């Protein structure tokens, strides 16, 4: 009877009744900056309830031959509600999140993904194919947004790094015999105690089909992945006028 | 000890003289307590009672158990033999199988050990009935002596086989015999061959044949070197006495063909019950 | 959470999900000979886990009007691994068993199958038909080995007993919808402390459809069934050259 | 695990594997009336085995466009086993009830029922349709025995009172994809402590399809409602010849 | 005796002159204990 959950933060709650555990990320809470690691001296701000909320993304369709898509953390939020606000009229932030993927099917579909979460998700190129142009990702694609990207080549993540042991990462599975659901509780990350955040990326949530999706004709064919989110103990400071970018 | 792995049942019996009381119950209502529901996949009996099913009175009841004890249910005597002598020259050697009449072999055959006393009674008369005054000597051969030849053989000498002798007006003679198989319990069934080597279809009538319960030849003659004119009838009665018994078997619903195997009729399968017309209609 | 078991024994282990209990037959675990009821004067060889290991045989193929299968034992291992070598070398062998018999199909099947262990399997035949041959069962019928052998008449059992009391032994039954697997212990039951292993079948193993399989077209048609057994405190005495049989 | 119940009372005993709770109306257990409470000086019969027993009456044929059905307690059982004889001899009765519907189907079925029971179930007619008319229903409608009568305006349940709160009585629903059955325990309701069981009904048993019925074609379409009643604590008083009614 | 078969509410009331009071509460993750989920 561990395979039902609430999670419930601010004035939002998840229910599932089909689940595994929750991970939480290399066994550590997501927690505020202590006095001794801070530098900065001026006051944050703590909003407690309008930013630690479970916020909903737009929704994926996983197809019979989907490659995979990845969404950067927290270039998610810096759009949406009031953790989008703050985000911009502040130089420094400082959160940890609760990251919580959809998927249901019946009884009679298979397929199983990967979700897992990559801090310091530093994409590559294919170089002009033939490895001689020095080739950089654009904007659109090192910072998707709430929308998120696809992947291209899956198997070495778009980075050079085999798919095969992502799962030294923390990471679930979603097999569709058995759970629907995939839960990770991350903390903060880095090699500073506050950072920017329309600079700076902590992590990526990947998302992959390592078994592809089958069913019989007749079934439902649309399947869709939702992904749903939420900030811990978002911390803010450095006041200044708002900046999108 | 430098070396540490070489360092290193569910009942049990009670007496119930009587069958088992009722206790009075009320009804139930309720989740979770269902005794009804069983699982019968686990090989287990059904323990659902009276009261759990029905509301029932109080019965204090006195039926004893004593009459299905298998020590009641063995005792009593079954022909095991008929011998006769029209064999015209006044004795017989009978080889020793107990499996030739259907009533006793079928009650013995519920279970596949047994180990007993018996106690033997040879009622003899003439074919017809008739007692004429006539001596007569009944002589216990076992496996390995030698077995008479003749009227006057010199085995009847009996100085070490145990010997009866009996007139056909006496009563019938009756005697003790103690369990003696080379191993602990005679079995009715026995899976295999009794020695090595090959084995052919010329001799698959081996299969099936112990000879833990091959008991030896009983021989019978009339006493004096000239012949008898009256022709003997001898039945043989066996009761079981001390017994012990393992392994309860299915009962068997085909009738009997030869002594020493399960052989049944092939074309004649009888159905264990009794056929009707329809399911619905008793 | 019964249904759930693990049978560990030797360098083997079976899992299963859908089970019923295990039957102890005649409530008593198998164990070694002791001083009191032993006649024979030499040492017995004890080889404790090359020999008391899971042997899996042939796989039977259940279909709509199969009969059933029987089995003799230690008939089955004579020619298998170091336990029908320690048989064949010996004259003497005394051990209790572990039987498992698999049979999985899906939420759509039906069927019932009756599982038992019988001691003394004593083989008849149909007499010629007519009831006037002494006829007397082969070789290969009344020790089929490994393999097995099918029943002709499993009405009678082959020997002129029903089947309808043949739950008097100790048995369990593999119903379709309720569980895929039957295990029996077996003690040692003989009328001897040690028998020969050539010579002598201790126990029969009947595996008979009462409720005959049945499903739609379309679905899985091949029902297989699988025998796993295993020795369990087996020795052996009388040590001399090989004998096969 | 108390999805599984049981009820056993009398010489009849329910078994069932997929349930709700029981429901006891108003919190209160049936009972034998007290002498505080009593009025009638005479002694009164409590035979307390032949009546307080599950009584099952006639079968519901639940298809697609079903409105839905009523019974009238006690009504159901004055023609039935010697509660129906002790009713027709004696002038006064009191007892409680215990009420079970059932209703299976598979797992690929889909409906509800809302079963429910109302003390002093008055019926009204449609007046003629234009209003004018004081019509009165008939003897067969208002006491429709062991078989029941069917709902002809389930929305205003025939009185003029809406379907939408019929849950403020002691209620049940057989969901097909939660429970197959539905149980309430009703105590004695009236103004008086004994009363007449062919003149008056105490409360009626409603049972109606909220959500229609729906399957494939193919499935089984013929499914159908049972119910099965028991008297709890059944008291008669004033002996007299029978009167049926 | 010698017959031995002849041998043989859920709630309360309570005062509440005023409404319920609200506690402070704050967030809540884990499995097993599910209190938004029913069964009407
Ligand atoms: C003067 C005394 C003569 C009486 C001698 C009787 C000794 C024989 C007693 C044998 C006891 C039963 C042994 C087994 C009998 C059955 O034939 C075998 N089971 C054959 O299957």
């Amino acid at each position: 009877s561990d395979r039902v959950a609430q999670l419930t933060i601010g004035n939002s709650t998840i229910t599932t009744q089909e689940a595994a555990n929750i991970v939480i990320a290399y066994g550590e809470w997501p927690e505020y900056c202590p006095d001794t690691d801070a530098t900065a001296v001026d006051k944050p701000t703590r909003p407690d309830v309008s930013v630690n909320r479970f916020f909903t993304l737009d929704t994926k369709s996983w197809a019979k031959d989907s490659k995979g898509w990845y969404w950067k953390f927290p270039d998610v939020l810096t759009e949406v509600g009031v953790f989008g606000q703050n985000a911009q009229f502040h130089y420094l932030y400082r959160s940890g999140f609760c990251v919580h993927v959809q998927c249901n099917a019946s009884k009679f579909h298979q397929g199983a993904l990967l979700v897992a979460v990559l801090p310091e998700y530093v994409l590559g190129t294919i170089a002009g194919g033939t490895g001689n142009e020095n080739s950089h990702p654009p904007y659109a694609t090192t910072q998707p947004g709430q929308v998120g990207a696809v992947l291209t080549h899956p198997y070495v993540l778009d980075a050079g790094i085999p798919l095969s042991q992502l799962t030294v990462c923390p990471h679930q599975w979603i097999n569709l015999r058995t759970n629907n659901c995939a839960t990770i509780i991350v903390p903060y990350m880095n090699t500073v105690p506050f950072d920017s955040a329309l600079n700076h990326c902590n992590f990526g949530l990947l998302v992959i089909p390592v078994v592809p999706l089958d069913f019989n004709a007749g079934a439902t064919s649309e399947i869709p992945i939702t992904v749903t989110i939420a900030p811990m103990c978002a911390e803010f400071a450095g006041l200044r006028q708002a900046v999108k970018q | 000890d430098p070396i540490a792995d070489m360092i290193d049942s569910l009942t049990a019996l009670q007496v119930l003289p009587t069958a088992a009381n009722t206790e009075a119950s009320s009804h139930r209502l309720g989740t979770g307590v269902v005794p009804a529901l069983q699982a019968a996949e686990t090989g287990a009996s059904s323990n659902a009672s009276d009261k759990n099913l029905i509301e029932t009175r109080c019965v204090l009841n006195h039926h004893s158990t004593q009459e299905t004890a298998i020590g009641n249910f063995f005792s009593r005597a079954g022909l095991v033999s008929i011998i006769t002598m029209p064999n015209t020259d006044g004795y017989v050697n009978w080889d020793i199988d107990l499996m030739g009449y259907a009533q006793l072999r079928r009650k013995c055959e519920l279970f596949t050990y047994m180990r007993f006393d018996a106690e033997f009674t040879f009622v003899v008369a003439k074919p017809n009935g008739v007692l004429v005054p006539q001596l007569l000597q009944y002589m216990y051969v076992p496996p390995g002596a030698p077995k008479p030849t003749s009227r006057d053989s010199f085995a009847w000498q009996t100085a070490t086989n145990p010997s009866v002798f009996v007139k056909m007006t006496d009563p019938p003679a009756q005697v003790s015999v103690p369990f003696m198989s080379p191993a602990s319990a005679y079995q009715w069934f026995y899976d295999g061959y009794p020695t090595f080597g090959e084995h052919l279809q010329a001799n698959d009538l081996d299969y099936g044949q112990c000879p833990n319960n091959m008991m030896g030849t009983f021989s019978i003659r009339t006493v004096g070197t000239e012949k008898s004119p009256h022709s003997i009838t001898l039945r043989v009665y066996m009761r079981i006495k001390h017994v012990r018994a393992w392994i309860p078997r299915p009962l068997r619903n085909q009738p009997y063909l030869f002594k020493t195997n399960p052989n049944y009729k092939g074309n004649d399968i009888k159905c264990t019950s009794t056929s009707r017309d329809k399911i619905t209609t008793l």
